[PDB]
C-alpha cells in the first residue's frame, strides 16, 4: 500500500490563533483564505498510520451515516465525549477496582 | 506468507481456552484476520472477525456471548479466548488472511492448518476390543467400543499386513464415547493356517491390547 | 439473515471433463462471491475470489461466471488433483459457506454383503452389538436397514463410510446395531439388507442368535 | 462503535472499547478532533478516466453527510457538469450552506452527456466526497470535491 | 380483566451493531432505504409491554412543552442530553467517599 | 424533565430526577434507546371516520420534530390528499430526509376536499403523527405516516430484551 | 476557550481555563443558560439614522446562526425592506423556523432605495442581529431583529 510520509493538512483550530478585529462580519476574511496551513513530516509510523485509520473507519461510520436520519451529522464527536465518560464514571465507582479510576 | 495455528487441545463443559494463530512472512497490521470453524462432516462456519488496525472486532450472533477475539501486531499473533464452551463448539478452527483487498473486505486466499478443540467432555477410559468371527474369501474384523477421547490407530501384525485393510472413520454415540471397526479380507484357507491379531494403540488412556480372532463352533 | 444454497452436492465426473457447478444466493448478492477448494485434511485454498479474477498461483483452467443471484464455477478439464470438496462464500451478508461439492469419479461394482454376531466377551460386559459389512462398492450410494424377526429398526443403526481407495478405487460402508444384552435374547434372528445399484435384487444376510 | 484511535507519545494506537484504561486522559473537547484523509496518499490512480468509472448512480438511497474538522491539500480535484441527451441534470445543486474543496492544485472539468440509471452518483469502493467541512455520499453540481476518508483519534495536546 | 393493553409487541427498528461484515456498508450496492430495518418480537410478558405504552403517554405531555420551547426544527439531543444529565448529577459537584450522592465504594 | 424509564430484572419502574441512585449503571451511549409506540394499537378503535376527528387545523404555532429511533408495526396507516375549493393543497410538502412509515400492513388513501381553517394540521389529543424516524406535530402531504408516542428508556446489557 | 460566567455569591467571579473549581457544583443541564442583550442597554443611539450606518454589505463570508434562550424586552426594533434601482432584493428572504423578535415596543421599518453591493448585509461593530431564540450575523428581509450580544451563564 502507497503512503505519503509527508502530510500537508488545512485545518481552522479556534483555540489556537485568536487574532482580534478579525471577527467582526463586514471586515472578516473571505471564505477561501480562513484556513491555515501545517506541515507533517520525518515520521514513519504516525503518518502511515493515520491514512490507515480512515479507511477503516469509513466501515462503522457508514452503518451509523445510514441509521440516523438526520441529513448532517454533527454530533458524532460530542457522542465519543459521553460514552469516554460513563464508561468510567457511569455506575458505582469502587476504590481501587479496574473499572474506577480512583487510587488513595 | 503462512499461518500456524495450535496443534491440539482438550477442554470441558463451560470451560475456557486459547487458540493462537501466528502469522509470518508478511505484513500483519494492513489486513484483517477471521476465525472459521469446520464442525465433523459440516460446512465451514464463520466464528469472528477482527480489523486490522484491531479497533473493530466483529462476532456472530451465536458467537458474540461467549466468545472473545484479540490481536497483537508487535507479535503478529491473534488469539482467540473461548468461554462457555458447548458440545456444539466442537470443531477444527481455522485463521486466514485477506485475499485481495487491504483492511477492508473478508476475501481469504492464505488459510492456517487449522486447531482441533473437542468439548465432549467424557472421562478417559480404555476401548473395549471384540473380534468379530468369520463366516463359512473370509472377511474378519475387531471392533473398538466406548473409547474416549480420539484418536485410535488400527494395525494389523505390527503393520504386517496393510493391503485389503479398511479402516472405518469414527462414529459418535448417544452416551458420547466414540466407537471405531476395522475389517480385513482374506482367503478362507489361509484363515486356519495363519493367525491375524488388530494392534489398537490408544495414547491417552495408554491401553494397547492385541486380540486375536479366532473362530469356533 | 442470508443463507446461499448449491444445487450438486456429489457429483460424478472424470478426468478431462468439463464440471459445472451451480451456487444461488437468496437475495442480490450482486458480484460479491467466491470459491473454495478443500481436500480430505488439508485446509480450505481459495479457487476464485469476486466470480471475475483468479489468485496468482491457480490453474488457468478454472474459470467463474454469472452476476447477481446467478453464479457457476466452471473446471473446462478435470485433474486428479482437483478432487475436493468446494464452497461458495458471499460477502454482502453474514459469511455463510455452502453446503460444499464433492467431486468423485463413476465403474459399476457389487456389494460383499458380511454380517458378524456380537463377541462372546462383549455378551459378558452386557453389551451386544452387531456389525454388517459392506465392502467393494462403488457407486457411493447405498441403503441398509436392520431387521429384527422381520421388524425394521429404527434410531438403533450406526453408520461409517471409508474413503475412496486410491488403487480399486472402492469404498466401503459399516452398520452396527448395538442393543441391551436382554434385548439381544429376546429375538432369536437378526437380518441385514442392503440395496444397491450394483445388485438388481437386494440381497439379505441373517444369523440365528446362538448358532 | 466507531473506531477511535489514540496516540500515547508520537505513535498512534487503538484501544478496544470493552477494555478501559485509566491512564487515558481526555481534558477537553477541543483533544479530540476528525481529520479527513485523500485517497491521492494511497497510491490510486487520480486520472480522470478512472475516477469516472469509480463513481456510479443508485436510487433509493438517502444521500448523509458528516463533518470534518481538518483536511489534507489535494494536488487533483473534481468538478462536474453533466447532462444528459434530454438537458437534464442528473447531479443535485448544491444545498445551502456546501462548498467546493478550499486547496486544490489541480480541478479537472469534465462536461459530457452520458446515462444516469440513480438519481444521486455514489463511490462504489465507498469513499467520501470531500467538501468543505461537510463529507457527503453523494456527488453535488458544479462543487469542485476530492475522495477522501475520515478518521476520529485522541490528541494528548497538554500534560 | 384488562385486556386492553396488546401483550404482543411487534416492533420495527434499526440494527447497529446487528451485521459484522464489511462487504456490504457500500451504499451503492447497501440495500435499500426501504429494506434496512430489522424486524423483532416481545411476547409472553404482560408488564413489559404495557408499561411501555403507559410511559409513552405520560412522556408526551413533559416533551411537547419541550419541542414548543426550543425553536429548533428537528431536535435530536434529547437523548444525549439526558446522557449529560446522568454523569452531572453524581460527579458535577465534590464527590465525598461514603456520601449519599457520591457514587464511591471503599 | 422528560420522563426517563429503567429496566431491572424482569421488573420495570421510572426514575426520578431528583433521588439519586449509584445501582443504576450507564456503561454507554448505546444503552439508551428512543422508542415509539402506535397509539392505535393501544385502546382505540381503528376507523377512517374517528381519525378526522382527532386530527384538527390550527395556525400561529410552528411544527417541531423529534426523532425516534424504534417503532412498532402499525396496522392501519394513512395517506392524505387534501385540497380546498379553489384546488390549494392544505398541507405542506414534506421536507427532504423525511419518509413514510416503514411498516404498515394497511394503507388507508384519503382524497377529500375541507375547509382548512389553519396553515397546519395538529391531532386534538396531542398524540404525534409518526414518519420514516421522525415524529412531527403537523401532517404533510402525500406521506403515510401513523398515530403513536416517543419513550425514552435505559436498556440493560447483561440481558439484550431489545435490539 | 468559549467565555462561561458564574455566580455563587452573587458577584461574579471568573474561571480560567486552567483552573479548576471543585466546590461549584454543577447538578443538571437546566443549570446552564445562555443569555442575549441587548445594545439598548449598553447607551448606543437607539434613533434609524445611527443603526443603518452601522451595518454595511459584504460578500464572500458565510452566515452563521447561534440560538440564545433567554432575551431582553426591546424599545427599539428595526424591519428592513430595501431593494435596489433595479428592483431586486438587496437582503435574502427569512428561513423556516426563524421568526421576528417577541417584544418590540417600537418597530422602526425603514423602506429606501440603497447602493447594496453584496450578497448579505453585516454588522461593522460586530453586534449580532436578535431574531426569535435566533441569533444571525446577517439581517433577513421583513423580520423584526434587535442589537445584541449574547453571554453563557452557570445558575446555581
Ligand atoms: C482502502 O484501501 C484499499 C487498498 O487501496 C482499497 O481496496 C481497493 O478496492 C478497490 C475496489 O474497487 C479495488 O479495485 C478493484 O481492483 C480489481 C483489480 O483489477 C486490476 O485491473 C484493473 C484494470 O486494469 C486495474 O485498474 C487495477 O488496479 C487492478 O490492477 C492490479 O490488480 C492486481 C490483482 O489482479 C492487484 O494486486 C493486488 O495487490 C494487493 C496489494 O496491493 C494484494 O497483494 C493482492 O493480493 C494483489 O492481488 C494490483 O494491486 C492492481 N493494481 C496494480 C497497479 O497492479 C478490479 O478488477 C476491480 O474491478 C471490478 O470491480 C469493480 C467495482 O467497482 C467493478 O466496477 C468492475 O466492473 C470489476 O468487476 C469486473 O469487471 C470486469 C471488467 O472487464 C468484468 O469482466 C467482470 O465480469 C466484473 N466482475 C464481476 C461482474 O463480478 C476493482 O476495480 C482495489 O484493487 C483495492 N486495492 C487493492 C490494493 O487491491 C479500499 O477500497 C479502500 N477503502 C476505502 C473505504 O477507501
Ligand atoms: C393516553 O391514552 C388515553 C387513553 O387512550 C387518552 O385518553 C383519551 O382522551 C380523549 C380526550 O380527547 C378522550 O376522548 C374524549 O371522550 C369523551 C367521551 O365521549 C364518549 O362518547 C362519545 C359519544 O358517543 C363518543 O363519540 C366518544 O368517542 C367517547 O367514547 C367513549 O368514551 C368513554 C369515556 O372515556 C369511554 O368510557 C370509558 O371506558 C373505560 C374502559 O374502556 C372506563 O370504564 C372509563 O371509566 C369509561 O369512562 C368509552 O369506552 C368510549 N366509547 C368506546 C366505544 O370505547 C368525549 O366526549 C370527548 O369529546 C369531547 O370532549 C373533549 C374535551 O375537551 C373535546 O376536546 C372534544 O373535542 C369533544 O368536545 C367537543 O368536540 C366537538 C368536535 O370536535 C366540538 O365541535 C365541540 O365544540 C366540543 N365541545 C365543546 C364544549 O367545545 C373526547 O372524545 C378518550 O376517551 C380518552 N381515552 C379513553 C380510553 O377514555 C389520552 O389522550 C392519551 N394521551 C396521550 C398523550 O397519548
Ligand atoms: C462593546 O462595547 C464597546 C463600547 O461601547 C463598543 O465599542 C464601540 O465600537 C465602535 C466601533 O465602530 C465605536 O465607534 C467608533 O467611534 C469613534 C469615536 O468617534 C467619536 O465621535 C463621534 C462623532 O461625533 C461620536 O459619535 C462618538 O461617540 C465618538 O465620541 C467619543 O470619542 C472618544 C474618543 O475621542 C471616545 O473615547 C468616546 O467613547 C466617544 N463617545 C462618547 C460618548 O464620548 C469613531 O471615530 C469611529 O469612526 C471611525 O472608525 C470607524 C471604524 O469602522 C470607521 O468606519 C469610520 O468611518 C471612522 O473612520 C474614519 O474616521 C475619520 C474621522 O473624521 C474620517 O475622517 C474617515 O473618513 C473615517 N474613515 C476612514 C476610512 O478613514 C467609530 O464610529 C464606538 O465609539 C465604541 N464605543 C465607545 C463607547 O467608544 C463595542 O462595539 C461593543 N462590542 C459589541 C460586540 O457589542
Ligand atoms: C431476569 O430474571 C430472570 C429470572 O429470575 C428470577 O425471576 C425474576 C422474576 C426474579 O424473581 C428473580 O429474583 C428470579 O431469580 C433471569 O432468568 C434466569 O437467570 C439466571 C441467571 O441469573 C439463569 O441461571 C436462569 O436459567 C434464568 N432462568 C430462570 C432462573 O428462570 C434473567 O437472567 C434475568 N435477566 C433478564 C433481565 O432477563
Ligand atoms: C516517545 O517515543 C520515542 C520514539 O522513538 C521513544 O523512544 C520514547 O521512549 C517515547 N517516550 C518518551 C520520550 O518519554
Ligand atoms: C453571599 O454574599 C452575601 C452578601 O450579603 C453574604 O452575606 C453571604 O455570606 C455570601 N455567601 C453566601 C453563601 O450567601
Amino acid at each position: 500500500p502507497k503512503c505519503n510520509p509527508n502530510l500537508h493538512y488545512w485545518t481552522t483550530q479556534d483555540e489556537g490563533a485568536a487574532i482580534g478585529l478579525a471577527w467582526i462580519p463586514y471586515f472578516g476574511p473571505a471564505a477561501e483564505g480562513i484556513y491555515i496551513e501545517g506541515l507533517m513530516h520525518n515520521q514513519d509510523g504516525l503518518i502511515c498510520g493515520l491514512r490507515q485509520l480512515a479507511n477503516e473507519t469509513t466501515q462503522a461510520l457508514q452503518l451509523f451515516l445510514r441509521a440516523t436520519t438526520e441529513l448532517r451529522t454533527f454530533s458524532i464527536l460530542n457522542r465519543k465525549a459521553i460514552d469516554f465518560l460513563l464508561q468510567r464514571w457511569g455506575g458505582t465507582c469502587h476504590i481501587l477496582g479496574p473499572d474506577c479510576c480512583i487510587e488513595p | 506468507v503462512q499461518l500456524v495455528q495450535s496443534g491440539v487441545t482438550l477442554v470441558q463443559p463451560g470451560g475456557s481456552l486459547r487458540v493462537s494463530c501466528a502469522a509470518s512472512g508478511f505484513t500483519f497490521s494492513s489486513y484483517a484476520m477471521s476465525w472459521v470453524r469446520q464442525a465433523p462432516g459440516k460446512g465451514l462456519e464463520w466464528v469472528s472477525a477482527i480489523s486490522g488496525l484491531g479497533g473493530s472486532t466483529y462476532y456472530a450472533d451465536s458467537v458474540k456471548g461467549r466468545f472473545t477475539i484479540s490481536r497483537d501486531n508487535s507479535k503478529n499473533t491473534l488469539y482467540l479466548q473461548m468461554n462457555s464452551l458447548r458440545a456444539e463448539d466442537t470443531a477444527v478452527y481455522y485463521c486466514a488472511k485477506d485475499h485481495r483487498v487491504w483492511a477492508a473486505g473478508y476475501h481469504f486466499d492464505y488459510w492456517g492448518q487449522g486447531a482441533l478443540v473437542t468439548v465432549s467432555s467424557a472421562s478417559t477410559k480404555g476401548p473395549s476390543v471384540f473380534p468379530l468371527a468369520p463366516s463359512s474369501t473370509a472377511a474378519l474384523g475387531c471392533l473398538v467400543k466406548d473409547y474416549f477421547p480420539e484418536p485410535v490407530t488400527v494395525s494389523w501384525n505390527s503393520g504386517a499386513l496393510t493391503s485389503g485393510v479398511h479402516t472405518f472413520p469414527a462414529v459418535l454415540q448417544s452416551s458420547g464415547l466414540y466407537s471405531l471397526s476395522s475389517v480385513v479380507t482374506v482367503p478362507s484357507s489361509s484363515l486356519g493356517t495363519q493367525t491375524y491379531i488388530c494392534n489398537v494403540n490408544h495414547k491417552p488412556s495408554n491401553t494397547k491390547v492385541d486380540k486375536k480372532v479366532e473362530p469356533k463352533s | 439473515d442470508i443463507v446461499l444454497t448449491q444445487s450438486p452436492s456429489t457429483l460424478s465426473a472424470s478426468v478431462g471433463d468439463r464440471v459445472t457447478i451451480t451456487c444461488r444466493a437468496s437475495q442480490s448478492i450482486s458480484s460479491w462471491l467466491a470459491w473454495y477448494q478443500q481436500k480430505p485434511g488439508e485446509a480450505p485454498k481459495l479457487l476464485i475470489s469476486d466470480a471475475s479474477s483468479l489468485e496468482s498461483g491457480v490453474p488457468s483452467r478454472f474459470s467463474g461466471s454469472g452476476s447477481g443471484t446467478e453464479f457457476t464455477l466452471t473446471i473446462s478439464s478435470l485433474q486428479p488433483d482437483d478432487f475436493a470438496t468446494y464452497y461458495c462464500q458471499q460477502y454482502y451478508s453474514s459469511p455463510t459457506f455452502g453446503g460444499g461439492t464433492k467431486v468423485e469419479i463413476k465403474t459399476v461394482a457389487a456389494p460383499s454383503v458380511f454380517i458378524f454376531p456380537p463377541s462372546d466377551e462383549q455378551l459378558k460386559s452386557g453389551t451386544a452389538s452387531v456389525v454388517c459389512l459392506l465392502n467393494n462398492f462403488y457407486p457411493r450410494e447405498a441403503k441398509v436397514q436392520w431387521k429384527v424377526d422381520n421388524a425394521l429398526q429404527s434410531g438403533n443403526s450406526q453408520e461409517s463410510v471409508t474413503e475412496q481407495d486410491s488403487k480399486d478405487s472402492t469404498y466401503s460402508l459399516s452398520s452396527t446395531l448395538t442393543l441391551s444384552k436382554a434385548d439381544y435374547e429376546k429375538h432369536k434372528v437378526y437380518a441385514c439388507e442392503v440395496t444397491h445399484q450394483g445388485l438388481s435384487s437386494p440381497v439379505t444376510k441373517s444369523f440365528n442368535r446362538g448358532e | 462503535s466507531i473506531p477511535l484511535g489514540v496516540i500515547h507519545n508520537s505513535t498512534l494506537q487503538v484501544s478496544d472499547v470493552d477494555k478501559l484504561v485509566c491512564r487515558d486522559k481526555l481534558s477537553s473537547t477541543n483533544q479530540l478532533r476528525s481529520v479527513g484523509l485523500n485517497l491521492e496518499g494511497n497510491g490510486v490512480a487520480t486520472d480522470v478516466p478512472s475516477a469516472t468509472k469509480r463513481w456510479g448512480f443508485r436510487s433509493g438511497v438517502p444521500p448523509k453527510v458528516v463533518n470534518y474538522e481538518a483536511g489534507e491539500w489535494a494536488e487533483n480535484c473534481y468538478n462536474l457538469e453533466i447532462k444528459k441527451p434530454d438537458g437534464s441534470e442528473c447531479l443535485p445543486a448544491a444545498p445551502d450552506g456546501i462548498r467546493g474543496f478550499p486547496r486544490c492544485r489541480y480541478v479537472h472539468k469534465v462536461s459530457g452527456t452520458g446515462p444516469c440509471a440513480g438519481d444521486f452518483a455514489f463511490h462504489k469502493e465507498g469513499a467520501f466526497f470531500l467538501y468543505d467541512r461537510l463529507a457527503s455520499t453523494v456527488i453535488y453540481r458544479g462543487t469542485t470535491f476530492a475522495e477522501g476518508v475520515v478518521a476520529f483519534l485522541i490528541l494528548p495536546q497538554a500534560k
